[PDB]
RNA sequence: UUGACCUCAAAUCAGGUAGGAGUACCCGCUGAACUUAAGCAUAUCAAUAAGCGGAGGAAAAGAAACCAACCGGGAUUGCCU
RNA sequence: AUUGGCGAGAGACCGAUAGCGAACAAGUACAGUGAUGGAAAGAUGAAAAGAACUUUGAAAAGAGAGUGAAAAAGUACGUG
RNA sequence: CGAAUUUGGGUAUAGGGGCGAAAGACUAAUCGAACCAUCUAGUAGCUGGUUCCUGCCGAAGUUUCCCUCAGGAUAGCAGAA
RNA sequence: UGGAGGUCAGUGACGAAGCCUAGACCGUAAGGUCGGGUCGAACGGCCUCUAGUGCAGAUCUUGGUGGUAGUAGCAAAUAUUCAAAUGAGAACUUUGAAGACUGAAGUGGGGAAAGGUUCCACGUCAACAGCAGUUGGACGUGGGUUAGUCGAUCCUAAGAGAUGGGGAAGCUCCGUUUCAAAGGCCUGAUUUUAUGCAGGCCACCAUCGAAAGGGAAUCCGGUUAAGAUUCCGGAACCUGGA
RNA sequence: UAUCUAGCGAAACCACAGCCAAGGGAACGGGCUUGGCAGAAUCAGCGGGGAAAGAAGACCCUGUUGAGCUUGACUCUAGUU
RNA sequence: AAACUUUCAACAACGGAUCUCUUGGUUCUCGCAUCGAUGAAGAACGCAGCGAAAUGCGAUACGUAAUGUGAAUUGCAGAAUUCCGUGAAUCAUCGAAUCUUUGAACGCACAUUGCGCCCCUUGGUAUUCCAGGGGGCAUGCCUGUUUGAGCGUCAUUU
């Protein structure tokens, strides 16, 4: 049986959590994340994957630094009190 | 409402360090009480007071380092300006306003004149 | 029994208990609880009483 | 332009006892296996989606525009046409109604209202004021909340 | 498994503390439409698959 | 030449595109030389390059580069133009002499396809321009 | 017994810089096929989609190794034609 | 030039199966090993005044009573 | 049923590719070329459907050409002005 | 039919729009108008403008709902019975008593992968356990995992993979010691002078890769609701430090 | 087991439905025509009919629709010489 | 005759159509130019008196500082004359900071919260061992510094 009896045999994760994105997409044997391309320098992205680009892009996170850049520009990148 | 930064800023290093230590002791005792008591909102202002003391200490240290590096070039990176990466890489006002001597002579001799026409 | 900073090790727990409660600790055994926090069992020497020090801290 | 097409739906084909419309693939959503891409489908693209290069402005010959303007001006001097248009000029001595340049030089809204009352356009004013009503549809939440009549045109 | 790694154990702890019903007072807050925890998880129903 | 970097032979393509061997790269050997040099010395800006030698296997070029961050270039306005961000990787964008030659950026009737840019010209003359009052 | 030059190295040497993100528009490379031809191979789609490299507030182009054949215009870029 | 970013003004546009996939803790919940796929879900009332109290029931609840302009608005709530 | 044995884990081989004691077998219930997204709303002389009322007029399955024979152009038949 | 320009100084919280009504009138009809119920904030006539403008079908789409139908069915794995307790309620919970079964390649006691708190204690019907439920791996609230000696960590295996170099327009590919100038432990230096120096040996030729391979070392007794080769008592061992 | 009871409780199918003979009819009717006839509600079986259900026949043909494979097909191509 | 079946109405029933609504979309227009090795975008884990999310934030953790305003916040509860005031606030503004583990991600690794190495301090009668506190150690390239290498080569040598 290629169905249920063979499904009984799947207990070895081919993917684990990825350091760069916590997506369970890090292929263990290939040592590459199938989602972000880790450990390559460039995050994996394709122009046929517009939904994927939406999921992984600027503004989908906290923007811990980039959120204040517009305010600082609007103020002229001032310094002082 | 906790301590106030304007009255913290006059205090010295030893006094601020002692205040931080006793604030930490009070916070620890308050965590102990919070374990036994349902609502302990005083822990809120105790944590706030610890933060105020820490920021006053840090501001004093950073001002001291700024005074130590005053005047001389090569200030520490955390102390020098932050504007943006590109704003830091851009040519300074002096460097951008630099012109060659040929163009300097040309600009002196033939500037854009102020003229009007009426009749 | 203590809740301990996750980044602390037995050396730091020993030193911090000594410096906070002025007691001599015999052994430190740590674990990471299923809620993700460090739990330390600090056994003191026979010179000190855990119930004495617990009443000093404030919890009976 | 991408509304109704943000999907990877493929037709299941024949032999599965369902219509041949493209269907969303996958599972465990409720959106999976559902019809997509079509005007008949819920969430599908509309038929012939509206485009911005539709003709919006319409060209009219300058001479025809001026012809219509002259006809409208000449209709302003026909007493019966103004009544049919519904302008409450039954208490005006005669039309065309010509007033002095003191009205051109008038300054305050109260004295403009006084000029209108003294001349005979105040009934038209009251018609405009009392005809204000809420619009009769979805135009209220498109910045067109109220509708009223047109009053006099001071030239 | 029993012989876990710290990353997996940390994910376990995060999921365990997340898995709790909505507090009773958030319901009473004004302009509040949240009536229950929609992101609730049971270990039999839905696997985290990490 | 630039051999087409795909066997498997499985293009399912037309015989017009079936060719592999006698295809020619559209940028010059000079252009790829200075691109490699700029990638190596990414902190500099490729000012120019020239031919020095060649054999059957190799062509040899020398690339002139300028440091945009050295103060000897940041001052002295004769060459501080290259310190502006618009000149980042001129070799990569085809703004060097070889780059402009390969892009076809020249005046005249012989360059009607490539004066302001091949793709810019194509976009301009394949756009459908519609006015409010249709002409 | 010494001092230089040339080239090539080393250093947690002094100070810097590059990478990544985003990519609507911009500058290039690479590059199809569905499709049309009522078949189809050149052609078309299309010097397009996908892929790759690189910028800015715009980019690119830009002061003729131009257009012309006229009584000659006169960098570039856009619109109408 | 500008289907991105920041700020602003509009519409003979759509009006919760519409309009962006998402008016809501929406790229969320869940499905896949993975690339990826990807919903459903708005409306009490002006104000909770969200039904004290009495009775039957083990209890849910019912029947009275009560608030309310309306309970032919009772949270499983605008007409339904 | 003591071995061309059975099996865990690790590891290698990736799609016109792999792997095959060879069945076009197996390659995540998918295999005579996997899955995912995109090109793509691919094309379809072919099937299906094509949403209010009343009034007046009212056909053709024939001619010629067509890789033409389930299609079209052309003439005819019909409407309207 | 949805919107738009004019007008009816049109209708309306003294009830608009919607909806229900084998009530009425009008029109050949599309349909329009009104009576009576429901209700709760907007809507219509006319002259024009405009279109995402009219459904019975498309194995149409999305939701909702039927007859079938209280029907098929809930029949594998030998099997349950008596009393008491608890309880509103017991075929199913608990405790006794009996009858049995697995029968030591078990229906026993542990583990690996996987799961992730299901472990353990305390409270009852909403759901779930295709009957029930007072029971539960369910619900709510809490508690629980203690190491020098057990594992990981260290080593290398098949293999993966930086560097030096060479390809490739490039994302990147090869290569793993190759056409490379490829590093680390003892006393002298160890204070008018530093880790600078004729102080010595030299030449692994990154790294990753096993919770079943190799490997330094812990046992007994007791203890918890739930942990123990980990806690306690006793008794040992290994590694590193003048 | 079926069966009856307590509890629990689906699905496939479904234009409308459900008695025949002949006739004619798209040449094998549940309906139409002419006859036979014709009495609520139903239970267990059953497999004659519903040209029963399951699937836009996989055979066959057509389409200027493919794909796998082969070759002295047409046109090319990697390698090699 | 009932039951049953059909049709209609009334009332009551899952259903959520219609109507009205709308802090949402979608198109058009105008203005502007500002990410990152001074560590970005993204990820993980945590932080509230009582809370897990595109709330906010980082062990100074629903935030600190500075500034403005001027009495709140609010579901419940609270340190407090916080109220004619250097002063409430889930306020606004925002120029000072903090900014955990990461990430181009930088000591080497990383399916490990794994291994080093270098300075200074403290503790263990210690420059070597162990531990704690602090600060560091990536690659390519540029300019300069210092130390070098090569009969590649220049001025002295029986």
């Amino acid at each position: 049986g290629k169905g249920t009896p063979s499904f009984g045999k799947r207990h070895n994760k081919s993917h684990t959590l990825c350091n760069r994105c916590g997506r369970r997409s890090f292929h263990v044997q290939k040592k590459t994340c199938s989602s972000c391309g880790y450990p390559a320098a460039k995050t994996r992205s394709y122009n046929w994957g517009a939904k994927a680009k939406r999921r992984h892009t600027t503004g989908t996170g906290r923007m811990r630094y980039l959120k204040h850049v517009s305010r600082r520009f609007k103020n002229g990148f001032q310094t002082g009190s | 409402a906790g301590v106030k930064a304007y009255e913290l800023r006059t205090k010295s290093k030893e006094q601020l360090a002692s205040q931080l230590v006793d604030l930490k002791k009070e916070l620890a005792e308050l965590k102990v009480q919070k374990l036994s008591r349902p609502s302990l909102p005083k822990i809120k202002t105790v944590r706030k007071s610890i933060a105020c003391v820490l920021t006053v200490i840090n501001e004093q240290q950073r001002e001291a380092v700024r005074q130590l590096y005053k005047g001389k070039k090569y200030q520490p990176k955390d102390l020098r300006a932050k504007k943006t990466r590109a704003l830091r890489r851009a040519l300074t006002k002096f460097e951008a306003s630099q012109v060659t001597e040929k163009q300097r002579k040309k600009q002196i001799a033939f500037p854009q004149r102020k003229y009007a026409i009426k009749a | 029994v203590f809740q301990v900073s996750m980044k602390a090790n037995k050396y730091q727990i020993k030193k911090a208990v000594k410096e906070l409660y002025e007691v001599d600790v015999l052994k430190v055994n740590t674990l990471v609880r299923p809620n993700g926090t460090k739990k330390a069992y600090v056994r003191l020497t026979a010179d000190y009483d855990a119930l004495d020090i617990a009443n000093r801290i404030g919890y009976i | 332009e991408k509304a109704g097409h943000q999907t990877s739906a493929e037709s299941w084909g024949t032999g599965r006892a369902v219509a041949r419309i493209p269907r969303v693939g996958g599972g465990g959503t409720g959106r999976s296996g559902q019809g997509a891409f079509g005007n008949m489908c819920r969430g599908g693209r509309m038929f012939a989606p509206t485009k911005t290069w539709r003709k919006w402005n319409v060209k009219v010959n300058h001479n025809e525009k001026r012809y219509a303007t002259a006809s409208a001006i000449a209709a302003t001097a026909v007493a019966s046409l103004v009544l049919a248009r519904g302008h409450r000029v039954e208490k005006i001595p005669e039309i065309p109604l010509v007033v002095s340049t003191d009205l051109e030089s008038i300054q305050k809204t109260k004295e403009a209202v006084a000029a209108l009352k003294a001349v005979g356009a105040h009934s038209d004013l009251l018609k405009v004021l009392k005809s204000k009503k809420l619009r009769a549809g979805k135009g209220k939440y498109r910045n067109r909340r109220w509708t009223q009549r047109r009053g006099p045109l001071v030239v | 498994a029993a012989q876990k790694s710290f990353r997996i154990k940390q994910k376990m702890a995060k999921a365990k503390k997340q898995n709790r019903p909505l507090p009773q007072w958030i319901r009473l807050r004004t302009n509040n439409t949240i009536r229950y925890n929609a992101k609730r998880r049971n270990w039999r129903r839905t696997k985290m698959n990490i | 030449n630039r051999k087409r970097p795909v066997p498997k032979g499985a293009t399912y393509g037309k015989p017009t595109n079936q060719g592999v061997n006698e295809l020619k790269y559209q940028r010059s050997l000079r252009a790829t030389a200075e691109e490699r040099v700029g990638r190596r010395a990414a902190n500099l800006r490729v000012l120019n390059s020239y031919w020095v030698n060649q054999d059957s296997t190799y062509k040899y070029f020398e690339v002139i580069l300028v440091d945009p961050q050295h103060k000897a270039i940041r001052r002295d306005a004769r060459y501080n133009w290259i310190c502006d961000p618009v000149h980042k990787h001129r070799e990569a964008r085809g703004l060097t002499a070889t780059g402009k030659k390969s892009r076809g950026i020249n005046k005249g009737h012989k360059f009607n396809n490539t004066k302001a840019g091949r793709r810019k010209t194509w976009k301009r003359q394949n756009t459908l321009s519609l006015w409010r009052y249709r002409k």
